[PDB]
RNA sequence: UUCAAAUGAGAACUUUGAAGACUGAAGUGGGGAAAGGUUCCACGUCAACAGCAGUUGGACGUGGGUUAGUCGAUCCUAAGA
RNA sequence: AGCUUAUCACCCCGGAAUUGGUUUAUCCGGAGAUGGGGUCUUAUGGCUGGAAGAGGCCAGCACCUUUGCUGGCUCCGGUGC
RNA sequence: GUGAACAGCCUCUAGUUGAUAGAAUAAUGUAGAUAAGGGAAGUCGGCAAAAUAGAUCCGUAACUUCGGGAUAAGGAUUGGCUCUAAGGGUCGGCGAUCAACUU
């Protein structure tokens, strides 16, 4: 790598913008079922192909 | 005293590893040279002023 | 505290490795305040970070042993562990010798000490052997010229 | 980058109408091995190239400075 | 350790310089060992036997290269003086002094130059035949 | 010829150093073509009290002078406080280290 | 592997210094291709993980960071599609 | 970037056995050698410009700085299966 | 640096000092090492281990597709120090001068 294609880089950018925990103002909501991000990703645990 | 000097320098040197620091850059206390030059037989009335 | 970044930056600034650079343990807060190469340079010049001159590799022993080798020591069969060829090729020796013999004959012919025909036969005799060195070639030349003028 | 020998062409370059800047450099040099003397380098900045003239004698050098045009900016040292 | 153990075994024991002294002393002893009839078992078939270094070589040229060596000179420089018998060992401790001194002056007078002349005859004999 | 010029004002004023002993060391320990005792018309060591001076027609160098001076300082136990430095070419001087209170 | 100090509630394991050793230029170095994809760097920072530990971390939380007329792709054709 | 610089190769004169020139390695010459003079490629090196103003090594001086500024030196060589 | 050597051993630059620790030192093990005299009596079987080993010189059988076998085999040596001889280049109508490690 380091000579990526823009397709791969765009997917990587989406993955970076997704790689976050869940905001705290969602815990405080009426009828909130969500308590964590179950689609969270890490470079070492799971590979995204 | 020659043997004592050799024994002191043996601990002090450790030259095969790490290249003893230069004295240009280091800084020493005053009181140390007082003791040293008093032991050598000089007096520090010209240095105390300073 | 943790002066890892500071040691790294001081190495990169001074142009040496981290194994050299030195941080006085007394000015710990002053070093930890630094997060920039300009600050590290200030600490370099004021005397808080220094350079730790080189660990030596002396050659007195090597030069002495080489001098004894020049004087002709440490060369016997107990020190030889490779073949005479691996130590010195006969091809190299023959090249030196034959270049020498060619050069000498060229100089003699150009000076006029010898004619081109005797040069021509000596060239091929020295291409073969029977001329072991400069001395033998000169002696053969003298014998040839002497019998020639004798004739 | 280019050297010049003649003086007429250096004056032409100074009057080439695409030159804005020049600079004079002074160096202390030793002749052969022997004596200190003052070399002068008059550089003029063309658009494509940097032309330079090497003058060993300071007397001719300062007369060159005088004969330079006045609008040309110069930089000393 | 292994070097001393496997060189200096009593199986591989050599011939005790006292006896080499007593052998190089007299004419008949040295001529006998120079003659040394053909033995099928000995290395050089008898001949080519160095007496200082009590050793059978194969050939005359192997004798030459042995003599032109420091292993020979070690032994000849060891065999010049007296041979260190128990007489010396006990005279040092104060026991049979007069026997030791008689032996010493005997070697100094009689037996010394006898053996030296025998060695010189041996050397020029070997150098002439070889 | 070649001249070399050492200054000794700093230590001598504070009373740790005597230039006469330093010159007495130099004039004997300087070597020419081998060992001591060959300074015949070649070398001249002379002091003033504040400045020592060497003039040499023979092989002599500032590194050799520094070597000798450091040897003298180690003899008198001054190596760990004083350094021989060059202020100008062939113009040297002794100077204390950066001892501060 | 060791000694002192600093930090900290707490230090066999973190930081600095002082020592002792190791890789020994066909490296335990300095750079790259494929692959990975932010793991790089900084600031906070210990619930879980690092088969002991942990004030430390490729962990956790938040940000910053990849500048080309000249390096490459891009173009050409190779076996081939 | 400017000037200059080479093995091979080529040109003019001349006409070679008493055959000569020559590579470490034996090939070349009346289809014109050796010899004398000259032409070319300019990889490669040398000098100069770039360029010392940079960088490096030292010496200082402010000490109140989270950028403070000056002075000197930076030279000449040698060698190889 | 040793040395034929990018081998093996030590070191400079650069980097690391990571692999759960502490106290004792029983057997049995794992990885090594030494052993008197005898030397394959061991064992299915000399398995394993030992011994040999580099370089200089001498010398080298049968057989052979004549190319090899062959480092056949079997023997003499190897340190250190002080010396000798030989082995070259550049200039001068044999000398002056310079320099390397090979025997
Ligand atoms: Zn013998």
């Amino acid at each position: 790598a380091a000579q990526k294609s823009f397709r791969i880089k765009q997917k990587m950018a989406k993955a970076k913008k997704q790689n976050r925990p869940l905001p705290q103002w969602i815990r405080l909501r009426t009828n909130n079922t969500i308590r964590y991000n179950a689609k969270r990703r890490n470079w070492r645990r799971t590979k995204m192909n | 005293r020659q043997k004592t000097m050799i024994a002191e320098a043996r601990n002090r040197k450790s030259l095969k590893n790490k290249a003893i620091m230069p004295r240009s850059k280091l800084t020493k206390s005053f009181g140390k040279m007082e003791e040293h030059m008093s032991t050598l037989g000089h007096d520090m009335s010209a240095l105390q002023d300073k | 505290a943790n002066l890892r970044t500071q040691k790294r930056l001081a190495a990169s600034v001074v142009g040496v490795g981290k194994r050299k650079v030195w941080l006085d343990p007394n000015e710990t807060s002053e070093i930890a305040q630094a997060n920039s190469r300009n600050a590290i340079r200030k600490l370099v010049k004021n005397g808080t970070i220094v350079k730790k001159a080189v660990t030596v590799h002396s050659k007195s022993r090597t030069r002495a042993h080489a001098q004894s080798k020049r004087e002709g020591r440490h060369s016997g069969y107990g020190k030889r562990k490779g073949t005479r060829e691996a130590r010195l090729p006969s091809q190299v020796v023959w090249i030196r010798r034959l270049r020498v013999l060619r050069r000498l004959l060229a100089k003699y012919r150009d000076a006029g000490k010898i004619d081109k025909h005797l040069y021509h036969v000596l060239y091929k005799e020295s291409k073969g052997n029977a001329f072991k060195h400069k001395r033998a070639l000169v002696e053969h030349i003298i014998q040839a010229k002497a019998d020639a003028q004798r004739e | 980058a280019r050297e010049i020998t003649d003086i007429k062409q250096f004056l032409e370059l100074t009057r080439r109408a695409d030159v804005k800047t020049a600079t004079v450099k002074i160096n202390k040099k030793l002749n052969k091995a022997g004596k200190p003397f003052r070399q002068t380098k008059f550089k003029v900045r063309g658009s494509s190239s940097l032309y330079t003239l090497v003058i060993n004698d300071a007397g001719k050098a300062k007369k060159l400075i005088q004969s330079l045009p006045p609008t040309l900016k110069v930089n000393r040292l | 350790g292994r070097y001393s153990v496997k060189r200096y075994k009593t199986k591989r024991r050599t011939r005790d310089l006292d006896l080499i002294y007593n052998d190089l002393s007299t004419k008949e002893s040295v001529q006998k060992l120079l003659n040394q009839p053909l033995d099928e078992t000995k290395p050089g078939l008898g001949q080519h036997y160095c007496i200082h270094c009590a050793k059978y070589m194969e050939t005359a040229i192997a004798l030459k290269t042995h003599l032109k060596g420091k292993v020979h000179k070690r032994r000849v420089k060891e065999l010049r003086g007296v041979p260190y018998t128990q007489e010396v060992s006990d005279a040092a401790a104060g026991y049979n002094l007069n026997k030791f001194l008689n032996r010493v002056q005997e070697i100094t007078q009689s037996v010394g130059p006898e053996k030296e002349s025998n060695e010189a005859l041996l050397k020029e004999h070997l150098d002439s035949t070889l | 010829a070649k001249t070399f010029t050492v200054d000794v004002s700093s230590p001598t004023e504070n009373g740790v150093f005597d230039p006469a002993s330093y010159a007495k060391y130099l004039i004997d320990h300087i070597k020419v073509e081998g060992a001591v005792g060959n300074l015949g018309n070649a070398v001249t060591v002379t002091e003033d009290g504040t400045v020592v001076t060497v003039v040499s027609t023979a092989k002599f160098s500032g590194k050799y002078l520094k070597y000798l001076t450091k040897k003298y300082l180690k003899k008198n136990q001054l190596r760990d406080w004083i350094r021989f430095v060059s202020t100008k070419t062939n113009e040297y001087r002794l100077a204390f280290y950066q001892v501060t209170p």
